[PDB]
């Protein structure tokens, strides 16, 4: 969906899809399908829409209604941005797996840099099963294998809940302790010095010194718990 | 007998909350199954009615609310005691309260609802429905609360009654020029920016009059003063000892 | 009596009353100045663990973070000497931020939480806190807790970062677990060629990318928190002017 | 369906006025 | 005596007199600030129909536009109460303008009117002077105000402009009058590419041109307004000042 | 009995430039032998030593200075006679000449020392021989003397102890400042720009606190002023005629 | 006695010797000062005399020089009446330049005197000074004087600078002595694509390369001169702030 | 040899923190 609101000749001028199919039209949760298909680049590339130099092969459903497992352009696994040549033919293939149940429009689509997407065929394909159903299994280089849908949650809450409680503990210590007509009314008549001492200071200090321990023992515990990691590819 | 009040805070917070709630409720039901195509007779059925009642309707709340503030004004502000202006005092906090959420509920969470829809459709007219739910709903109301916030301290307390708090001013300014921007979001998504990036200077606008925000700063400011002088040396020995 | 009050309990109910009101609007509204500013300035960072990376995104969000801590901190420690000014915009902004991820990323759109999860603030915001309270100056803040809050934006975000930086070999190609994420759930306006995320350099060095982000960061932050007080002094003014 | 968020916005607008202007 | 004049008719002749002397005086010197700004920032638009189109045009023109109308608002509704400060900048600019092409542009190189022909500003000049007389405030001048003067640009060119949009076949094109009228008038220096006109986008959407770019301009003016009105009253000041 | 004492100020100058002589000629002769080479032995053997030992000589020296002149600070300011408030601004100005002394060899000298030793070498470290002696040397030294002269203003001269002086703070702090900018040079070539041009934007920086070395045009006129309160309207009768 | 001396002799020698610790240490202080700015935003066509061509080096130099002289000149000229400001700042300038090519780009790094050597400042400098002098006023200054600075780059640069701009004959193709110092002795990280040096234009005309540069930074050097005449004064502030 | 700077650094800091706290 949305295709048709974008300019005719520059739908016309920029892609031409030919023979796309859908392997199944409808799949269970946890069943692949793929939607293969072949594209022509067109000789007059329109001046507004920039080179195809920079491009991804994408696929145009409203969600992760399908998981892509894998996908294909010239040749070549694309996770990545490619490059098509102007008046050229590329063959693609996209594997999709089965996620949230309902009848979903999936198309086939190729964004290119600041021109932006052109969107090819859709179809409508049923999605049978139940969501919770759903499992994403990916093998690590140490062959243990972890499921990409539920992975790495749990360390994430475990971070960053207890953070904000701390720091919502911190404005509420503060807030009950001093107060804030009372801190005004006590900065506005010179009594400044009044409001901050010297024990507001000491447990400032132990606080601060307690965050920068915490904080240096969770990285030495994540290190330990993942000695080999890699950028970002 | 009773300096505050809280009946109005309560009454509006609760409006606003379920209103809001069924707002998610509803784009939860209805935004792929007549949300995803514009040109579809299911979008101007489940999604350009609610744009077309709620533009007028918008405006009119507005309106009445700045006529209804003005014409109940008091006339002899001057001639307020200590216990009614502090009465006042607080009316205009609850006031700001009732602002304070709507500002989170306007620009926090619609307008990163449009960051993830926009990310998972393919955007296909300048009103879609995360754009009806967040600048033709959300910043509207929360510049109708800035209305009557403004519009009740201009004609209750004698202090904003006599000249324009530039604070109060930015507060109530500010954050409704988001709306005009609006047209520059539209034209930036079409003609400049071809990708659905959040960092695109396309969306400065955005950020400029967001800042405008912490023009409520001086506003809680200058009601505190109001609070100061109200109690005296003598409440003050209460306070502060 | 006292003042406008008609006794002592009246009076102090009265305040600790205006006290909780004030704090909660206070609150609400930096939280939604906050989240405008940070998610049109530095929220694809945030968004999404693709763009988590070593160069860009420890440069990008402590720079473009610290503006509304600093604002903060200006009014609540210039007009209360009430230490949490740079906590408090941290923890609405990461509020904010939780609510939208798991209602409307996960919640709507059913994005996994593992694809879409904040940044961690709260650490810095302490520390830049904690150094405006033993401190009490401004300018050393400005210079020492920016610092301080530069530095450590990465390392307390490591501990929520680390398991997706694991890898993983595709039919060709080595992937790390945050990429496949991104990958597996389909982002129809998401192209990877979008994220501004580190390609390499022949200026590069012997691994020294995070160290460099970070210290470019607690620069950048210095001068930003010296603005950005300034301009929280600005937004608390109680000028009335005469004419609109 | 497609009239039920335009009828709860307008039921929010009176029952707003109404009870503030009586308050 | 009437202080320096010696009796009534005098007094009441020599204010009349330098009425219409200061009026003239004013009158030119905004036309030619106004003229150089204009042609120096929006005039290329101007120049030609060619580049008069859907996107560019009603963007620029309005926004470069309601600079020198909204300081000349500020001078004469601050000093005078004189509603027409908008109308006096833009019929200056006008007048200057068609003296231009008439004289120089068809006059000197024998361009053809339908070639080099100004924008119409009277009618937004006219809208942002009312609501400056009716409101009395330039904070409501500079939201209403501006709004209608983005909005009404392109409905009050589009009677002088709709002749040249009709459509012909040449040798195997389409054209519009305006476009073969640039093609057939040989401008030297002034090649196709060069034009700033829209060239179509894939995030163009379903006939919102026009409409999208309105309310760009309209918005933009608001603050565009602003910023000149103040501009206005700086360039207001009657300071002396003791050393150069 | 002695207002102009210009010891310190001669031992200062003598230490300061006896050590950057001995910094040039380590760096003639060690620059080839152990600096071209990031990687190898020698280069920690004869470079990275130098770092890790004036790093914390450095943090130490400048606080030990600041907590020695804030000890020994004089107590009762305001009751200082004209001879002693005299000599007091007379080693004032000693300390400003040590500092501007130092502010050549630092932003002066090493600076583009640094501009000929990039040219003739391929860049390897963000530790190079010239980043070792410009960025963790000069610029902490002069920061050490600037902290120096402000503290013996603050602590000795009536007029620097009673508020902060606008100038001495920029003209103690910019400079300073450019320590901290090392990380947005070191950002700036090695993701900004891959070529060894001076002009490029990464060194704006640079150049915009430098700019803050002008302060000290407020800080003379600050002590001329009173030095012109101290003279008198005889002594000006002396001076002037 | 003399105030705080106690005969005349040792108030005229305690004058004598503030005198020259004054002087000496504004002078190394606006040394560094300007040292930084130059070499950092126009010492790449200092450094090199492959960059010293005719149209961005008399461009790019005089535009960045003017600023420590119009801050040294306010300074001296609004406090003291004395006219050496300009030369102040660039004498102290060419020693701190000069200093470092022979010492460190010949002493240390071996590469010739001609290959390094810095621009002319003093000729500009005397003429902006005498200007001030004679004139008294920072705007005929700013103006008269600026030009003056623009202009009179080139004329007093070339002394220096015609000797290697002899041609010689190379393999096959036509070279400057400069060129040929420049490719002689290698630097390494100094390709020939770098120099931002003039290459033609289609829009070049007959022979007004050097005249339109020099008139182009004479212009700009009005504007920077008058910029950097209150920012001097600005530095010369007296104010005593409260709160840090 | 990789000491020198490093000892005359210190050596510096030493004669000024003795000669000037003397005068
Ligand atoms: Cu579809
Ligand atoms: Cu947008
Ligand atoms: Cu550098």
């Amino acid at each position: 969906h949305g295709e048709k609101s974008q300019q005719a000749f520059l739908r016309m001028r920029t892609l031409n899809w030919y023979d796309v199919q859908w392997s199944k039209t409808t799949v269970n949760v946890n069943e692949e399908m793929v939607l293969s298909g072949k594209v022509h680049v067109f000789s007059a590339w329109p001046q507004a829409v920039a080179n195809p130099r920079v491009s991804f092969l994408n696929a145009g459903e409203p969600g992760p209604v399908l998981v892509r497992t894998a996908q294909f352009i010239g040749e070549q696994f694309a996770p990545r941005s490619v490059s098509l040549e102007i008046g050229k033919d590329y063959a693609f293939s996209i594997n999709l797996r089965g996620r949230r149940a309902g009848r979903w429009h999936v198309h086939a689509q190729i964004n290119v840099e600041g021109g932006g997407p052109i969107i090819g065929p859709g179809q409508w394909i049923e999605i049978k099963g139940d969501m919770k159903d759903f499992t994403d299994p990916v093998t690590l280089l140490d062959g243990s294998t972890v499921d990409l849908e539920h992975y790495g949650i749990s360390r994430v809450y475990a971070w960053h809940l207890p953070w904000m409680a701390v720091g919502a503990a911190w404005i509420f210590f503060w807030f009950v302790r001093k107060g804030i007509i009372t801190s005004y009314i006590r900065v506005a008549e010179g009594k400044a010095d009044d409001v901050i001492g010297d024990d507001d200071r000491r447990i400032g200090a132990i606080v601060l010194a307690l965050t920068i321990l915490a904080t240096i023992v969770g990285y030495a515990v994540t290190n330990s718990t993942f000695p080999r990691t890699i950028p970002l590819q | 007998e009773s300096v505050v009040d809280l009946r109005g805070m309560w009454i509006g917070l609760v409006l606003l909350n379920v209103f809001y709630l069924i707002v998610r409720i509803y784009e939860q039901v209805f935004g792929w199954r007549a949300g995803l195509d514009s040109f579809a007779p299911e979008f101007q059925t489940y999604w350009m009615s609610i744009l077309w009642t709620e533009i007028p309707l918008e405006l009119v709340s507005g309106l009445g609310l700045a006529g209804y503030l003005w014409k109940t004004r008091d006339r002899n502000v001057d001639a307020v005691t200590p216990r009614e202006e502090m009465r006042r005092l607080v009316v205009l906090v609850q006031w700001l309260v009732v602002y304070g959420i709507a500002i989170y509920w306007g620009a926090s969470f619609f307008t990163e609802q449009d960051g993830t829809w926009h990310m998972t459709v393919i955007r296909d007219t300048d009103f879609t429905p995360s754009h009806i739910i967040e600048f033709y709903m959300s910043y509207p109301i929360y510049s109708v609360i800035a209305v009557g916030a403004f519009f009740y301290a201009k004609t209750r307390i004698p202090y904003f009654a006599h000249g324009y708090s530039l604070a109060f001013l930015i507060v109530a300014i500010g954050p409704f020029m988001i709306i005009p921007n609006v047209g520059l979001n539209e034209w930036g998504h079409t003609f400049w920016f071809m990708e659905e990036l959040f960092v695109a200077p396309l969306h400065w606008g955005f950020v400029f009059f967001g800042w405008m925000a912490l023009g409520v700063f001086g506003v809680v400011l200058q009601i505190l003063m109001r609070i100061h002088a109200l109690v005296g040396k003598e409440g003050v020995k209460l306070l502060t000892e | 009596a006292v003042g406008p009050f008609n006794s002592v309990a009246e009076a102090a109910g009265c305040v600790q009353t205006v006290d909780w009101m004030l704090l909660v609007l206070l609150f609400f509204a930096v939280l939604g100045g906050y989240h405008v500013h940070f998610m049109l300035t530095a929220g694809d960072w945030d968004f999404w663990v693709d763009w988590k990376d070593r160069r860009m995104w420890p440069t990008v969000v402590p720079i473009l973070g610290v503006t509304f801590c600093a604002a903060s901190q200006a009014f609540w420690w210039v007009n209360f000497r009430l230490p949490f000014g740079a906590v408090f915009a941290a923890l609405g902004l990461l509020i904010g931020e939780w609510i939208n991820r798991y209602v409307n990323f996960w919640g709507w759109t059913y994005f996994p939480i593992s694809l879409v999860f904040p940044s961690a603030l709260i650490v810095p915001a302490i520390w830049l806190d904690v150094i405006l309270l033993l401190s009490g100056s401004y300018v050393i803040t400005a210079v020492v807790g920016s610092l301080g809050w530069g530095l450590l934006f990465y390392p307390n975000n490591w501990p929520a970062i680390a398991a997706f930086h694991q890898a993983t070999e595709q039919h060709g190609q080595l992937m790390t677990l945050a990429d496949l994420i991104g990958f597996h759930f389909v982002r129809t306006s998401m192209p990877e060629y979008i994220r501004m995320v580190e390609r390499g350099t022949l200026r590069t060095f012997g691994k020294d990318v995070v160290p460099v982000a970070a210290f470019f960061s607690g620069f950048v932050s210095m001068m930003v928190y010296f603005l950005w007080w300034f301009m929280g002094r600005w937004y608390s003014t109680t000028k009335v002017i005469d004419t609109i | 369906m497609g009239w039920l968020v335009p009828a709860a916005m307008l039921a929010m607008v009176v029952i707003a006025a109404v009870t503030l202007t009586r308050l």
